[PDB]
C-alpha cells in the first residue's frame, strides 16, 4: 500500500519538517542517505512513504505547495531539507498574503495546476494508493485556501483513495492571526466535504499538554510540531507495521465514521512523561490508558469530558497482551459509559501493532471521535459572525474576486455541522 | 514579507532619517554596512541635501534619493499637479525597480507631512499612483498631522484636506503622529523646552521602529503588517489609528525605569502620552494593536489588558466585544546612545483607532472653511490647475468623514 | 401533493421476449400488480397487491391525458405566485422521459409530445387570459441537470455550474441561464436544445439513459417579485447520490404537507418551505413481470409520499 503526503502552506510546511523529521528516524533514512535502520523490519513497508530510484536514496513522496518562497527555503535550506527531489517543491513566489481567497481562487488557483500535475506523478508511482496525508493551518492564505482547493481537486481524482487531514484549527485564548475565523470557517467547509479523517491540533492545546505534560518550560513551535508529527507517525507509518491485530487507514476511517460529514478526531500520544524524573515507566498499559483516555492529552483544544465519544482508535505499537489491551478497553467503556455514547456497543477500535516507537517500550495512539468537537466549530462559526456581521476584513476577500455568498455558505455548512454532531451526543 | 517606505516631503524625509536612525542602531550595521529599502522624495533639493550631506550619507543609493530641483510651494495644488506630477514618474519607477527586486514583499510605508507642498499633494498621487499599480497590497501611510494649535503654515488646512480626500480611497491604515502633542511628552514625560525637531523624529523614529523593524522580526506573538489593517480598521476609510508608546521616560531625570508591564501599558491610554492632541474626549477606542517588545509575559499581557478592558471608563465601542490585538516581540527597544529616552527593558507602542479624532479631524476641517469661505489663498492653487470643485468637493469629502467617524461610534 | 401512477405498455421487445403484463389499472384511481410468486415447494401462486392512487393511468393513456390530471392543474399555482412542482420517477425505462421530454422510445425526440411543452403551452395561454395580462409577467425557462453532485447547464453546453447556501440557507445556482421565450416554438427549441446535451454514457444501441436528474423550469418576473412571480420546476428523475436524493426529495414534499441533504433538494429547496407551493409527483411503471421487483419498490415510494395528503 501506500500515501502522499502534503505539505500546504508554511504551517503544514514547518510540520512537514517535523513530520518528515521523525519519520526517517522511525525508518532509518538520513538526510540523502538510506536505510540505516538498526533493524530489517522498518523497510519492509517503507514504500508507503517513499520511492526507488538510486538505491541509497528513498525520497519522501510529499508535496510542498506554499506562495511564499522564504518558508519552503528555509525547509529547504536546513537539516532533513536536502531529501526532497525539487520537483516537490511547488512554489508560488506570487504574494502569498494571508487571504483564503487570495489562495484559492486568484493566486492559488494558478499553482493548482502545477501540483496537480505532480500529485499525479507521485500516485501514478507505483504498486497500489492507499490515501494523501495532509497538513496545514486553517488560519491563513496558502494553508486553508489553497490547501483546501489541492484536496477538492484530489478528491475528484481518486474518490477511491482516502484523505487524512491534519488542520491546525485556530486556537482559542489567542489567535496568531486577525481573520482566522475567515480563513477557517472558508477551509472546514471544504473539508466536511472532502477529505474524509481530519485530525484537528490546536497549538496551545500542545502548549498546555506541553508545558504541564512535559515540564518544558520553553515549547518551541519546533516543539509542537515535533508532538504532532508524534501522532501522524502512530496513525499511519505504524499500522503499516505488523501486530496481533493491525489495522490501516480504512480500518480506522471504516470504524470510526459513521456518518458521511467525514467527522473530525483529536489525536493524543500515549507515554507523554517529562525526560528524566518522570521516565517512571509506569506504561505496564493501564498506563497507556491512564494517559490516552484523560482530558488534559487531548491535542484537540475541546475536553472529551463536555461530549460523547462516537469511535475510538487506540492504535497501541509495542508488544502487549491482547489480554490486557482488550481488557482495558472494557473497564474504560464502563467507568465512563456516561461519555461513550450508547448506539455502538464497542465504540472502542483497538488497534495493535508490535514495534514500538523507536526508543520507547510501549506506546498507542489515540484518535478520538468525540462530539466534544462541536464545542470548537462553535467557537470558530461564533468568531465569524461577530466579524462578518460588519464585514470586517472582507474587502481583502472580495477584492480578490470573492464572493457574499461565499462566507454566507462556509458559515451556515460548517455551522450546520456544529447541529449535527449534537444530534448523537443526545 | 517587506515593506517598502516613501518618505515624502522635508518632513517625510527628516522623520524619515530619524526612523532610518534608529534602525541601523538596532540592527548592528553602521554608517556603512548594507542596503536601505526605501525613497526620498522632494522638490526643494537643499532637504534631501542634508541626506546626501549629513549623517547616512553613503548608506543610500542616489537612486532611492529623487530630487525636483525646481520648487517645493507650501501648496498642494503646486505638488500634486503642476509640479509635483513632473517627478512622480520617476518616482514610481523606484517603487516599481525596488519594489522587484525584493521577494514577495507586503506593502510601502509611506512618510508624509499632511500639511505641506510636497508632503500633501504630491504623495496625494504618488498613493494614488500605488493603490493602481499594486492594489493587492498594503498601503499603510504614517502622517504627522497639523498641531492643533500651533500650524506652521498658513495654509496648512489646505493642503491636510487635500491630502486626506486624495488618500482615503488609496490608503490602508494611515498612523498619525501629532506635532504638538508629541511636544508636551517632552515637557511633560521627559522634561525639555529645548526640543530640537531632530528629538520628535527620535520618537517617532521609536514609534515606528515598533510597527516595522521589530515587528517584522520574530517574536512570541508576530504580528504582520497585513494583521493590522485587518485587525485595525472596521471600515475601508483609510482609516486612521494614532501612535502611542509607553516608557517615554527620561534617560537622566528620574528613574523608576523598572516598570512592570502591569504599568507601562497603564501608561498608553492616559491622553497625556499618546503623540496626538485627540485626547480620549469621548473617542471610544474600536481597535487596538498592543505591540510589545523585550521582557513580557504573555499572561502578564492576558491580565494587564484584562484589568483594563474592565476599567469602563475606558469605553471600547459597542459592535466591538474584544478590541485588542496584542503583539509580542521578543528584543528590547533600542534607545538612542546619548539622546534623551530612558532605555527600559520593554514598552509598549499601541496604537488604535479611536472615535475620539471625530474631533481632530472636525477641529481640522473648520479652520478650512474659515478661510475657503474668503478664498483667502485660493489664487495660488487655482493658478496651479486645481479648481473650485477640488477644494468644495474635497471638503464635502471630508464632511462624510466626519459623520463615519461619528456613526462608526457614539451609536448602538 | 398529488400523486399518480401510470403504466406504460409492454414494448415491442418485451412482448417478442413474451414477457407477461403484471399490472391493470381496473379503475381511475386502483392500480392491481399481480405478483407472480412460488411457495418453498415452488408451488406457483398470485399475490394480487392493491394501490390506490389520486389518479392512476393505464397503457393507454396518451401524455396529454397524463398532462392533464398532472401538472396542468398546477400551472395556474404559479400566476397565483406560487411554486409549482412535477415529479417523474420510477424504474430505469419506465417512461420518465417520454413523459416529460417528449415520444421516444430513446426517451428522445418530439419536444411538442412532452409535459415540458404542454405546460408551456399553457402558460402563455393563461397569462394572455384577463385576469393575468395585468400582470404584466414575462417568461423564461432554463433547463439543467444534476449528476454526482454536480449542476450542469444544458442550456449552456454543459457548463458546469456552481451552487451556494447563504446562513440564511436559500441557495442560488449561479451562472445558470435562463431565457426569455414569449412563444411555445421558443420553448421547443430550448427543450430540443437541452435535450441533445442530456448527460448519458456511449451511444447506446437504443433509449436513453437517466444518469441524471433532468430539472426544466418555467419561471414568471415581473421584475423580481418573491424573486420572481412564480416558478414551475419540472423534474425528470433518474431511475430509482441517487438514493440519497430520492430519500431526501420524500422527506421534502412530505414536509411540504406540514411545513441528509442532496444537491436536487437543495436546487428545489425553496420549491418546498413556501406556504403557497404545489407538487405532484408522477410514478412511472413497467408492466413486465421481469420488472416486479422495481415496480413494488416505485409503488411503495409512492404511497408513502401521498401518505403526507
Amino acid at each position: 500500500r501506500e500515501i502522499v503526503h502534503i505539505q500546504a502552506g508554511q504551517c503544514g510546511n514547518q510540520i512537514g519538517a517535523k513530520f518528515w523529521e521523525v519519520i526517517s528516524d522511525e525508518h532509518g533514512i538520513d538526510p540523502t542517505g538510506s536505510y540505516h535502520g538498526d533493524s530489517d523490519l522498518q523497510l519492509e513497508r517503507i514504500n508507503v512513504y517513499y520511492n526507488e530510484a538510486a538505491g541509497n536514496k528513498y525520497v519522501p513522496r510529499a508535496i510542498l505547495v506554499d506562495l511564499e518562497p522564504g518558508t519552503m527555503d528555509s525547509v529547504r535550506s536546513g537539516p532533513f531539507g536536502q531529501i526532497f527531489r525539487p520537483d516537490n517543491f511547488v512554489f508560488g513566489q506570487s504574494g502569498a498574503g494571508n487571504n483564503w481567497a487570495k489562495g484559492h481562487y486568484t493566486e492559488g488557483a494558478e499553482l493548482v495546476d502545477s501540483v496537480l500535475d505532480v500529485v499525479r506523478k507521485e500516485s501514478e508511482s507505483c504498486d497500489c494508493l492507499q490515501g494523501f496525508q495532509l497538513t496545514h493551518s486553517l488560519g491563513g492564505g496558502t494553508g486553508s485556501g489553497m490547501g483546501t482547493l489541492l484536496i477538492s481537486k484530489i478528491r475528484e481524482e481518486y474518490p477511491d483513495r482516502i484523505m487524512n487531514t491534519f488542520s491546525v484549527v485556530p486556537s482559542p485564548k489567542v489567535s496568531d492571526t486577525v481573520v482566522e475565523p475567515y480563513n477557517a470557517t472558508l477551509s472546514v467547509h471544504q473539508l466536511v466535504e472532502n477529505t474524509d479523517e481530519t485530525y484537528c491540533i490546536d497549538n496551545e492545546a500542545l502548549y498546555d499538554i506541553c508545558f504541564r505534560t512535559l515540564k518544558l518550560t520553553t515549547p518551541t513551535y519546533g516543539d509542537l510540531n515535533h508532538l504532532v508529527s508524534a501522532t501522524m507517525s502512530g496513525v499511519t507509518t505504524c499500522l503499516r507495521f505488523p501486530g496481533q491485530l493491525n489495522a490501516d487507514l480504512r480500518k480506522l476511517a471504516v470504524n470510526m465514521v459513521p456518518f458521511p460529514r467525514l467527522h473530525f478526531f483529536m489525536p493524543g500520544f500515549a507515554p507523554l512523561t517529562s525526560r528524566g524524573s518522570q521516565q517512571y515507566r509506569a506504561l505496564t498499559v493501564p498506563e497507556l490508558t491512564q494517559q490516552m483516555f484523560d482530558a488534559k492529552n487531548m491535542m484537540a483544544a475541546c475536553d472529551p469530558r463536555h461530549g460523547r465519544y462516537l469511535t475510538v482508535a487506540a492504535v497501541f505499537r509495542g508488544r502487549m497482551s491482547m489480554k490486557e489491551v482488550d481488557e482495558q478497553m472494557l473497564n474504560v467503556q464502563n467507568k465512563n459509559s456516561s461519555y461513550f455514547v450508547e448506539w455502538i456497543p464497542n465504540n472502542v477500535k483497538t488497534a495493535v501493532c508490535d514495534i514500538p516507537p523507536r526508543g520507547l517500550k510501549m506506546s498507542a495512539t489515540f484518535i478520538g471521535n468525540s462530539t466534544a468537537i462541536q464545542e470548537l466549530f462553535k467557537r470558530i462559526s461564533e468568531q465569524f459572525t461577530a466579524m462578518f456581521r460588519r464585514k470586517a476584513f472582507l474587502h481583502w476577500y472580495t477584492g480578490e474576486g470573492m464572493d457574499e455568498m461565499e462566507f454566507t455558505e462556509a458559515e451556515s455548512n460548517m455551522n450546520d455541522l456544529v447541529s449535527e454532531y449534537q444530534q448523537y451526543q443526545d | 514579507r517587506e515593506c517598502i517606505s516613501i518618505h515624502v516631503g522635508q518632513a517625510g524625509v527628516q522623520i524619515g532619517n530619524a526612523c532610518w536612525e534608529l534602525y541601523c542602531l538596532e540592527h548592528g550595521i553602521q554608517p556603512d554596512g548594507h542596503v536601505p529599502r526605501a525613497v526620498f522624495v522632494d522638490l526643494e533639493p537643499t532637504v534631501i541635501d542634508e541626506v546626501r550631506t549629513g549623517t547616512y550619507r553613503q548608506l543610500f543609493h542616489p537612486e532611492q534619493l529623487i530630487t525636483g530641483k525646481e520648487d517645493a510651494a507650501n501648496n498642494y495644488a503646486r505638488g500634486h499637479y503642476t509640479i509635483g506630477k513632473e517627478i512622480i514618474d520617476l518616482v514610481l519607477d523606484r517603487i516599481r525597480k525596488l519594489a522587484d527586486q525584493c521577494t514577495g514583499l507586503q506593502g510601502f510605508s509611506v512618510f508624509h507631512s499632511f500639511g505641506g507642498g510636497t508632503g500633501s499633494g504630491f504623495t496625494s498621487l504618488l498613493m494614488e499612483r500605488l493603490s493602481v499599480d499594486y492594489g493587492k497590497k498594503s498601503k499603510l501611510e504614517f502622517s504627522i498631522y497639523p498641531a492643533p494649535q500651533v500650524s506652521t503654515a498658513v495654509v496648512e488646512p489646505y493642503n491636510s484636506i487635500l491630502t486626506t480626500h486624495t488618500t482615503l480611497e488609496h490608503s490602508d491604515c494611515a498612523f498619525m503622529v501629532d506635532n504638538e502633542a508629541i511636544y508636551d511628552i517632552c515637557r511633560r514625560n521627559l522634561d525639555i523646552e529645548r526640543p530640537t525637531y531632530t528629538n520628535l523624529n527620535r520618537l517617532i523614529g521609536q514609534i515606528v521602529s515598533s510597527i516595522t523593524a521589530s515587528l517584522r522580526f520574530d517574536g512570541a506573538l508576530n504580528v504582520d503588517l497585513t494583521e493590522f489593517q485587518t485587525n485595525l480598521v472596521p471600515y475601508p476609510r483609510g482609516h486612521f489609528p494614532l501612535a502611542t508608546y509607553a516608557p517615554v521616560i527620561s534617560a537622566e531625570k528620574a528613574y523608576h525605569e523598572q516598570l512592570s508591564v502591569a504599568e507601562i501599558t497603564n501608561a498608553c491610554f492616559e491622553p497625556a502620552n499618546q503623540m496626538v492632541k485627540c485626547d480620549p474626549r469621548h473617542g471610544k477606542y474600536m481597535a487596538c494593536c498592543l505591540l510589545y517588545r523585550g521582557d513580557v509575559v504573555p499572561k502578564d499581557v492576558n491580565a494587564a489588558i484584562a484589568t483594563i478592558k474592565t476599567k469602563r471608563t475606558i469605553q471600547f465601542v459597542d459592535w466591538c466585544p474584544t478590541g485588542f490585538k496584542v503583539g509580542i516581540n521578543y528584543e528590547p527597544p533600542t534607545v538612542v546612545p546619548g539622546g534623551d529616552l530612558a532605555k527600559v527593558q520593554r514598552a509598549v507602542c499601541m496604537l488604535s483607532n479611536t472615535t475620539a479624532i471625530a474631533e481632530a479631524w472636525a477641529r481640522l476641517d473648520h479652520k478650512f472653511d474659515l478661510m475657503y469661505a474668503k478664498r483667502a489663498f485660493v489664487h495660488w492653487y487655482v493658478g496651479e490647475g486645481m479648481e473650485e470643485g477640488e477644494f468644495s468637493e474635497a471638503r464635502e469629502d471630508m464632511a462624510a468623514l466626519e459623520k463615519d467617524y461619528e456613526e462608526v461610534g457614539v451609536d448602538s | 401533493i398529488t400523486v399518480c401512477v401510470r403504466k406504460r405498455p409492454i414494448s415491442r421487445k418485451e412482448v417478442n421476449r413474451k414477457e407477461i403484463d403484471v399490472i391493470s389499472v381496473p379503475r381511475k384511481d386502483m392500480l392491481i400488480v399481480h405478483e407472480p410468486r412460488s411457495k418453498v415447494d415452488l408451488t406457483k401462486f398470485l399475490e394480487n397487491h392493491k394501490f390506490r392512487f389520486d389518479y392512476a393511468f393505464n397503457d393507454t393513456c396518451d401524455n396529454a391525458m397524463v398532462y392533464k390530471y398532472t401538472a396542468k392543474p398546477l400551472v395556474k399555482t404559479i400566476f397565483e405566485g406560487g411554486m409549482a412542482t412535477c415529479f417523474a420517477y420510477g424504474q430505469t425505462g419506465s417512461g420518465k422521459t417520454h413523459t416529460m421530454g417528449g415520444e421516444f422510445n430513446g426517451k428522445v425526440q418530439d419536444c411538442k409530445n412532452g409535459i415540458y411543452a404542454m405546460a408551456a403551452k399553457d402558460v402563455f395561454v393563461t397569462l394572455n387570459m384577463p385576469r393575468y395580462r395585468a400582470m404584466n409577467l414575462v417568461v423564461s425557462a432554463s433547463f439543467f441537470e444534476i449528476y454526482s453532485g454536480k449542476v450542469f447547464d444544458l442550456l449552456s453546453d454543459k457548463q458546469k455550474l456552481r451552487v451556494l447556501e447563504d446562513g440564511k440557507q436559500q441557495v442560488q445556482v449561479v451562472g445558470l441561464t435562463e431565457k426569455v421565450v414569449d412563444g411555445v416554438e421558443e420553448v421547443l427549441k430550448l427543450i430540443q436544445h437541452g435535450n441533445a446535451a442530456r448527460t448519458s454514457g456511449q451511444t447506446s444501441a437504443n433509449s436513453n439513459s437517466s444518469r441524471s436528474h433532468a430539472v426544466f423550469q418555467i419561471v414568471l418576473r415581473p421584475q423580481g417579485s418573491t424573486k420572481i412571480h412564480g416558478k414551475f420546476s419540472f423534474i425528470d428523475l433518474a431511475g430509482n447520490e441517487i438514493n440519497k436524493s430520492l430519500l431526501a426529495l420524500k422527506e421534502c414534499i412530505r414536509a411540504l404537507g406540514k411545513q441528509r441533504v442532496s444537491k436536487l433538494t437543495q436546487v428545489l429547496r425553496d420549491s418546498f418551505i413556501g406556504e403557497k407551493s404545489k407538487t405532484c409527483m408522477i410514478a412511472m411503471i413497467s408492466p413486465g413481470l421481469s420488472s416486479c421487483e422495481h415496480t413494488l419498490n416505485t409503488l411503495r415510494y409512492a404511497d408513502r409520499v401521498k401518505e403526507l395528503v
